[PDB]
């Protein structure tokens, strides 16, 4: 034994399951328009956005 | 056709300090990672290389600059920064509020550089999101070479004294500047000088004698306005090369070789993507450019 | 029979340059509603179709390449070929009225003659394709002294990738591509890749990551090193996929040629000729978008990459040392 003695810190983690409840008309929500935005036009492929 | 838009999620409402800051630079070149629509702020930056505790290697900053694409900016909502995009080869509209101020003209070249001279001018910080931003800086291509001389020839003579009046200041017609070295780790920069040693002791042992025999001729009495380095006295390594006679076909094959390797001293002078400027309007600050591919 | 006349009617003025765009202006602002390519954000609605969207796709880019057309001795050119191999036109003198000199990739190693040790694949497949040598040596008889002096890079101008070739016995066809996308011949609608043997490509972006940035390009870059074996001058030619810029590639590709370097610059501490000291040259084969996929396939056996969308962009032959 030498002379001083010592604590050990860890970490743990759990995978847990959780439960949210949510009141009624806590948020107002705005919607808007989909657009549609085409860019990097290539030979073999096009690809979108919305 | 082609679209180019990059809108920037950011989770925090900036302040009306940092707002009006990005107010002032409406239009302005900073490079970002990724080729998305929505886009994080940590990619913004240019300081995911070059942060404060990090010690900045300019070089190195300057080798990334041309991996990444560049953009400009077109608003500055209080929530969401809103960028357009530079893409090979494309005409645009570009702006400079770059504050070492210089002015342009129509016809002319620039090119992309990372901050060399006042860091804390050129970047602002964003202490509602923790992550600072940094802008790199737009340069006519003379004075985008000649800051890149004088850095190289700044950490040759910061070994040998392992004093800066000549070190780290870049000249230019006018005006004179002051170069930011306090913390810069040379190793990214110092692989170019070992190149450089590469390439120019080869280019000592392939000298044209009668190259040489010229400015024997030259610098002892025919002085020129182009040949005040000498001072008029012929160095001493001068007079020994030339004790063999002349003859034209052994400089022939010199000559191309010399020709062939000053095409490889390109590659190690780069600068970033080149930007060839048609049109420039004085008092409006703006421009129109095509980008140029790495 | 005129239907089928009625055909072409309908596809040669289908398929034209688009003309400029000139309005006179008495006509007034009609010419705004005559600008849709530039509109490049379509309204979308809550259930879009194809009915909807058809106008959107309507508008394309203008993309044609401009081809090449070779012809060449049956005896270079291999008469089997995966249709989407690289080439190079090697030029001394017009000696005929119309003869070509074509060289893939797997021929240039044949002239090369290097050790088996350097490319262990392809040597089994190109010197099936071949004789011992000789049979393509016949036709450069300089191949000891272009080696020598270093002009043999000076001679080579990159072309690209097949498009088609039309074999017959004496005299073969080659349509080579160049700018860009070559259009399929046999398959409609498709589009020629650029494909290389696994074994002459050397990657060069290879991390851990123990981050580096994305962007639109890559770019592929070709090589070529003067070398001596047996104290007899050879070739070499490695072949690079990188983005990293050419400021930075050039310093990587000498961190590659290393121990070439340095084997044979041990022998110049004897004899010093300046012929000798060209080392290497790097050209720019064009570019190629990201994150595109280079799929391996297998032929005879031989594994071969391939290059989905690759453009070409040639450029010169820069000495790098």
């Amino acid at each position: 034994h030498p002379g001083f003695a010592m604590t050990v810190v860890r970490t743990d983690e759990v995978l847990a399951e959780h439960i949210l409840y949510c009141s009624r008309a806590s948020t107002s929500m705005f919607v808007g328009l989909p657009s549609v935005v085409r860019r990097e036009v290539r030979s073999d492929a096009v690809t979108f956005e919305i | 056709a082609l679209d180019k838009s990059i809108v920037v999620n950011l989770t925090s409402r900036l302040f009306a300090d940092e707002l009006a800051a990005l107010q002032s630079k409406i239009g302005s070149v900073l490079p970002l990672g990724d080729c998305h629509r929505l886009q994080n702020i940590q990619a913004l930056g240019l300081g995911c290389v070059c942060s404060r505790e990090t010690s900045p290697d300019y070089i190195q900053i300057m080798q990334y600059l041309s991996k990444c694409t560049l953009a400009v900016l077109e608003e500055v909502r209080p929530d969401s920064l809103r960028l357009t995009r530079m893409d090979p080869s494309d005409n645009l509209q570009i702006k400079n509020v770059y504050a070492p101020f210089f002015q342009w003209d129509s016809n002319t070249q620039l090119a992309v550089l990372p901050p060399l001279f006042s860091r804390k001018d050129s970047t602002i910080v964003l202490e509602s999101n923790g992550f600072d931003i940094v802008f790199p800086m737009v340069v006519p291509q003379q004075l985008g070479h000649a800051i890149l001389q004088q850095l190289l020839v700044y950490h040759i003579y910061s070994k040998i004294s392992a004093l800066d009046l000549y070190t780290t200041n870049v000249s230019f017609m006018g005006r004179t500047y002051r170069l930011d070295v306090d913390n810069t780790d040379p190793r990214t920069a110092l692989r170019v000088l070992d190149d450089l040693s590469m390439y120019l002791c080869i280019l000592s042992a392939l000298v044209p004698r009668g190259c040489l025999r010229l400015l024997t001729a030259l610098v002892r009495h025919d002085r020129h306005p182009l040949t005040e380095v000498f001072e008029g006295v012929v160095p001493d390594e001068v007079t020994r090369i030339d004790l063999d006679q002349l003859s034209v076909p052994d400089d022939i094959t010199r000559m191309r070789v010399m020709f062939s390797y000053l095409q490889s001293l390109s590659s190690i002078f780069n600068l970033g993507p080149r930007l060839h400027v048609y049109a420039y309007s004085a008092e409006t600050l703006a421009a129109s450019c095509w980008y140029s591919p790495r | 029979q005129a239907e089928n006349a009625a055909r072409l009617g309908r596809q040669v003025l289908g398929l034209l340059p688009p003309p400029t765009h000139r309005v006179s202006l008495t006509r007034g602002p009609e010419f705004a509603r005559g600008v849709r390519d530039l509109l490049s954000k379509y309204a979308a609605s809550t259930r879009p179709t194809v009915g909807s969207l058809h106008e959107a796709l309507r508008q394309a880019p203008f993309r044609q390449p401009t081809y090449g057309d070779f012809l060449v001795y049956s005896q270079t050119f291999s008469p089997q070929e995966p249709l989407g191999t690289f080439l190079f036109s090697f030029k001394q003198e017009d000696n005929g009225s119309s003869m070509d000199m074509l060289l893939t990739p797997t021929s240039l190693f044949m002239l090369s003659g290097m050790e088996a040790a350097k490319a262990p694949q392809t040597h089994k497949v190109a010197g099936v394709w071949y004789g011992s040598g000789s049979g393509l040596a016949d036709f450069i008889p300089n191949l000891s002294e272009l080696m020598d002096t270093g002009e043999f890079h000076t001679l080579l101008t990159p072309v690209g990738p097949m498009v088609q070739s039309v074999h017959s016995t004496f005299v073969t066809k080659v349509t080579s591509a160049m700018k860009g996308v070559g259009l399929a011949r046999d398959e409609p609608r498709a589009h020629v890749g650029l494909t290389l043997p696994c074994d002459m490509l050397v990657d060069l972006d290879e991390s851990c990551p123990m981050r580096e940035p994305a962007g639109l390009n890559v770019t592929i870059y070709a090589s070529l090193v003067y070398l001596r074996v047996n104290q007899r001058p050879s070739m070499a030619l490695t072949f690079f996929q990188s983005g990293k810029g050419f400021a930075e590639v050039v310093a990587m590709i000498k961190d590659h040629f290393t121990d070439v370097i340095r084997t044979k610059y041990i022998q110049l501490r004897h004899e010093l000729y300046i012929n000798r000291l060209v080392f290497g040259a790097v050209c720019t084969l064009g570019t190629v978008p990201f994150d595109s996929h280079p799929v391996h396939q297998s032929l005879n056996s031989l594994p071969v990459l391939v290059f989905a969308n690759f453009e070409a962009a040639c450029g010169p032959w820069t000495v790098f040392l």
